């Protein structure tokens, strides 16, 4: 029954992974003990995608929790829903990665990886028909970045015919001052380009700017940043968790969204944007929903969608609304904004509508775009990487772990190639 | 309270906001969650005039 | 007025007939394509060829992933040389 | 003793089959438990007084067929003839034909064989499927190949769902459509294309349904499919056997795609006359496939009436239509019509959107204008193929890039066949 295995690695991966489970649990009527208490049958129809049914009619997330930082286990277990997670699915080390990709990928991470693979093997074999995997992690640290990409690679060896999907948090010096974050992110992107089928680019630069400029928060905290992350993750997974026709599984989503294998980095967006504690006085109209979710101020990646073209788009509308009005509005943005949509992929914008809205909203909309403007995110990381790399800055922290400088050169070149490929398709014409 | 505001302005490069907070009596050696003062933050972010 | 009704059939719950308004102008059978037997052995040969192409694709991917594993062991051994 | 086996492949074929068998039951007085309390010509479609449809439902995933074995007709079909896999073809022709097709083709053929064993004079198959689905496109062509080997002398009719962007679920549906059409072209004797946009526009315009759903579409589709099979299910006089559709509608083997036009489609009103409904058969807004037959030429035209229809009125309506309209035929074809009246009245689903009519008509014509539907699909194939967009999904499954060129070259050849048949002298 199309099961997904969820994996959360590192401090960021576990923080956003926990919020994902707290949020989707509420939507499905599942309390922290695993009991169901809802009104709608749509809540449990596809509960199997993310939850295992344990004895006593309980539901337990098909989630594996990983971190080299031992202290992460306590913070996850102490969360509102820490009780729901399978105890044996918590795999924690004693020595962290110290913001070092090489430690997470090659040394401390490699020491712990077989313990994680044992637990993913067990969840995977228990599946009636496994779809693939979903990894939440950051790219700026050491565990989520290095060990997360090591896990992806090992999982790909045993399950090569399954979808590998990630929620990858991109670093921004606006939220983190760690000097080596561009190194860790470039090394991770190199891995993601080769080994994932679809990746959602949750950019800390866009999240900080949404909180500061749009939500008017003088100093956004990780809670503020993560409110946007969970709201995004709920929206982008709605099609997988509820009964529907379009993009109902990770494979059908990838066939619709990815025309060229490497070009699988999605720009997520949502509407209405809200802060924690902001009440909704009235529901947005379908034209407000459609206009806002396509707005650059609503994107979760710091890229201007009007600086590129949309290869493909998935629009998900949640709540009770007119489908005729939705269709009209979706045709309206494409006909009015025709120059930001590739003309050589006919009917590249697919729209789904789910009757169940998210918490505190009567109407909402989530956007998923595969845009050539995503090169703005990669160019920003590449520039930061190059500034340090030309000075051979901080390399001993990586080569001291056994790494070769040639790996940095290879990763830089691969990400720069990815950027040229987006530009090639942006300039392509339907001759 | 002014110490938190002084640290945000030092990190954000707001030269005029720092000048105003200084005149209003903010603590120059106010520390963040890591023991960093506004000088550490202006030094990390490269705001020369704020350092001066 | 130039209608020719040819009664075809009359059944328990039906009735059929043809109504000819005009005969064909081209007095003959023309050539355009005018058209043999596919075998099970031929079908299975093409299906097996695709099955092996897919298998080769997965084997190439696995070989690439296993080379990453050899590299990782080299990295681990290189750290050991230092400390 | 002239049985027909219905085969429903993928979601569209299964859901259309549900609507079709639902209407067959109402038209033949068969209850959802197979019992009929009330001519035995219905025995061609239905085998202790229980009447089981001679149908097989196949889907690579179970959610759609699970609704069938749970719904109001859960006792109508035998459990054996509802076949489902665990993993669908993910909107990929290569998965449905090569990767996942290989695993259940033998099981599907075995189930079909069990229905063929119950037949003392099997006429052939009616295959319902989408063009755009992975199963509808990939599994159907795989099945069509096998059916030609195992049942060589039997006829094979199609009811193919042509893609519309309003209800399209995959960007690669033009790829799947060209790939399936190319590979099943040699194995289909007559194929009734059902353009989802033409059906969608009829529901919006004639039924005033703001935003039509598959339920609204399938009820309309079933109404037309029922008109086409009424001849085989009741003791009619036109199209009494599956071989009669090739005789009446397809003059050349590759040009086997007749256009179906239905009238009247009325929202659930003075009764429309024979002349009024016969005139609607020549209006393009009432067709199954969007195209303009006024620009092209005809090679066959059949008028299939139902209900209170007097042959005297049919002949008068045809007489006026020739003198008031321009209905050109190809040089090598006689300009004329094969008429058939099926005394059985038009039946609608009690709660449905369509209204009960005293009389209805379905015109089946072989026009060169249907090539417009191929041209539209071929254009979308070309826009993507020029950049090899999404092709990696097919190649990764073991398919070769050359198969795309092969299928597209066959489509250009088909468009060129419609062109040749249509010139003068
Ligand atoms: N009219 C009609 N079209 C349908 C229906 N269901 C799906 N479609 C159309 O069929 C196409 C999608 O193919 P499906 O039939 O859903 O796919 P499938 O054969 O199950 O194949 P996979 O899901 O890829 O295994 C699109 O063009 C849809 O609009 C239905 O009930 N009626
Ligand atoms: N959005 C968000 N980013 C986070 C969070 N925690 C850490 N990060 C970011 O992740 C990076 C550091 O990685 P982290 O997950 O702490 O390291 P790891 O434990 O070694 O994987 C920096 O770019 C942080 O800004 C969080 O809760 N939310
Ligand atoms: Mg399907």
């Amino acid at each position: 029954m199309r099961e997904i295995v969820h994996i959360q690695a590192g401090q960021c991966g576990n923080q956003i992974g926990a919020k994902f489970w707290e949020v989707i649990s509420d939507e499905h009527g599942i309390d922290p003990t695993g009991s169901y208490h809802g009104d709608s049958d749509l809540q449990l129809e596809r509960i199997n995608v993310y939850y295992n049914e344990a004895t006593g009619n309980k539901y337990v997330p098909r989630a594996i929790l990983v971190d080299l930082e031992p202290g992460t286990m306590d913070s996850v277990r102490s969360g509102p829903f820490g009780q729901i997670f399978r105890p044996d699915n918590f795999v924690f080390g004693q020595s962290g990665a110290g913001n070092n990709w090489a430690k997470g990928h090659y040394t401390e991470g490699a020491e712990l990886v077989d313990s994680v693979l044992d637990v993913v093997r067990k969840e995977s074999e228990s599946c009636d028909c496994l779809q693939g995997f979903q990894l939440t992690h950051s790219l700026g640290g050491g565990t989520g970045s290095g060990m997360g990409t090591l896990l992806i690679s090992k999982i790909r060896e045993e399950y090569p015919d399954r979808i590998m999907n990630t929620f990858s948090v991109m670093p921004s010096p606006k939220v983190s001052d760690t000097v080596v974050e561009p190194y860790n992110a470039t090394l991770s992107v190199h891995q993601l380009v080769e080994n994932t089928d679809e990746t959602y680019c949750i950019d800390n630069e866009a999240l900080y700017d949404i909180c500061f400029r749009t939500l008017k928060l003088t100093t956004p905290t990780y809670g503020d940043l993560n409110h946007l992350v969970s709201a995004t993750m709920s929206g982008v997974t709605t099609c997988l968790r509820f009964p529907g026709q379009l993009n109902a599984d990770l494979r059908k989503l990838a066939v619709n969204m990815v025309p060229f294998p490497r070009l699988h980095f999605f720009m997520p967006g949502f509407a209405p944007l809200t802060s924690r504690g902001s009440q909704q006085y009235r529901a947005l109209t379908v034209p407000e929903l459609t206009q806002q979710m396509f707005d650059s101020k609503n994107m979760m990646a710091a890229c201007d969608p009007r600086h590129g073209r949309y290869l493909t788009v998935a629009a998900i509308f949640r709540g009770r609304m007119s489908m005729k009005e939705v269709d009209e509005q979706m045709l309206n943005v494409q006909n009015k904004n025709s120059s930001y949509f590739v003309e050589w992929i006919p009917n590249n914008v697919k729209t789904a509508v789910c009757d169940i809205p998210p918490r505190g909203l009567k109407m909402s909309a989530t956007f998923i775009g595969n845009s050539t403007a995503i090169q703005e995110l990669f160019k920003r990381i590449s520039e930061q990487f190059t500034a340090m790399f030309r000075r051979k800055a901080f390399l001993h922290w990586y080569t001291g772990e056994g790494m070769d400088e040639m790996e940095f050169t290879e990763a830089e070149s691969n990400m720069n190639d990815l950027v040229s490929e987006y530009q090639q398709y942006q300039d392509a014409t339907a001759d | 309270d002014l110490g938190k505001k002084l640290l945000e302005a030092a990190r954000a490069g707001q030269d005029d906001e720092v000048r105003i907070l200084m005149a209003n009596g903010a603590d120059v050696n106010a520390e963040d969650d890591s023991g960093k003062t506004p000088l550490h933050l202006a030094a990390i972010k490269g705001h020369l005039e704020i350092v001066e | 007025a130039d209608m020719e009704v040819i009664e075809l059939n009359k059944a328990t719950s039906g009735q059929s007939w043809e109504v000819i308004l005009k005969p064909p102008s081209f007095d003959g059978v023309p050539e355009f394509n005018a058209s043999r037997d596919p075998s099970l052995e031929e079908i299975q040969k093409k299906l097996e060829a695709a099955e092996e192409r897919r298998k080769a694709h997965f084997a190439a991917m696995l070989e690439r992933l296993q080379e990453k594993d050899k590299h990782a062991e080299e990295v681990r051994k290189n750290k050991e040389l230092k400390e | 003793m002239r049985e027909c086996i219905s085969i429903h492949v993928g979601q569209a074929g299964v859901q259309i089959g549900n609507a079709c068998w639902e209407l067959y039951c109402l038209e033949h007085g068969i209850q959802p438990d197979g019992q009929m309390p009330s001519d035995d010509s219905f025995n061609t479609f239905f085998s202790a007084g229980k009447h089981v449809p001679r149908a097989v439902f196949v889907d690579l995933e179970p959610t759609v067929i699970d609704e069938v074995r749970t719904g109001t007709y859960r006792q109508l079909f035998h459990p054996e003839q509802l076949i489902t896999g665990k993993e669908d073809a993910a909107n990929n022709y290569a998965r449905g034909h090569y990767t996942i097709g290989k695993e259940i083709i033998d099981l599907v053929l075995d189930r079909i064989r069990k229905l063929a064993d119950q037949c003392t004079g099997l006429q052939g198959f009616l295959v319902f499927h989408s063009f755009g689905g992975g199963t509808g496109s990939g599994f159907t062509s795989l099945l069509m190949e096998r059916l030609s080997v195992d049942y060589g002398k039997k006829s094979k009719l199609e009811f193919s769902i042509y893609p519309a962007p309003q209800v399209s679920t995959a960007v690669v549906e033009p790829y799947n459509s060209i790939l399936t059409t190319h590979t099943t072209l040699e194995h289909s004797d007559c194929a009734f294309m059902v353009d989802n946009e033409a059906i969608y526009d009829i529901c919006r315009r004639n039924l005033d349904i703001e935003r039509p759903t598959y339920t609204n579409l399938n009820r309309l589709i079933s109404q037309i499919v029922s008109s086409i099979t009424a001849s085989l299910r009741f003791d009619g006089a036109l199209n009494v056997d599956l071989t009669e559709f090739q005789t009446n509608l397809v003059p050349y083997p590759r040009i086997h795609f007749p256009l179906a036009t239905y009238a009247p489609v009325i929202s659930a009103h003075e009764q429309l006359s024979v002349a009024e409904i016969t005139n609607a058969c020549f209006e393009p807004a009432n067709q199954m496939v969007k195209c303009d037959p006024r620009h092209g030429k005809y090679m066959a035209c059949c008028l299939l009436y139902r209900g209170d229809v007097v042959p005297k009125d049919v002949n008068a309506a045809i007489a006026t239509i020739k003198t008031k309209r321009s209905i050109q035929f190809v040089d090598w074809c006689p300009t004329g019509f094969k008429v058939g009246i099926n005394y059985q009245p038009p039946t609608v689903v009690p709660g449905g959107d369509l209204a009960k009519v005293q009389r209805a008509v379905c015109m089946l014509s072989n026009t060169t204008a249907i090539a417009e539907a191929w041209a539209r699909l071929d254009h979308k194939f070309d826009l993507m193929y020029a950049k090899r967009a999404f092709v990696h999904w097919y190649v990764g499954e073991g398919m070769e890039e050359g198969e795309f060129s092969e299928a597209r070259e066959d489509m250009a050849a088909l468009e060129k066949d419609y062109e040749e048949v249509g010139v003068d002298s």
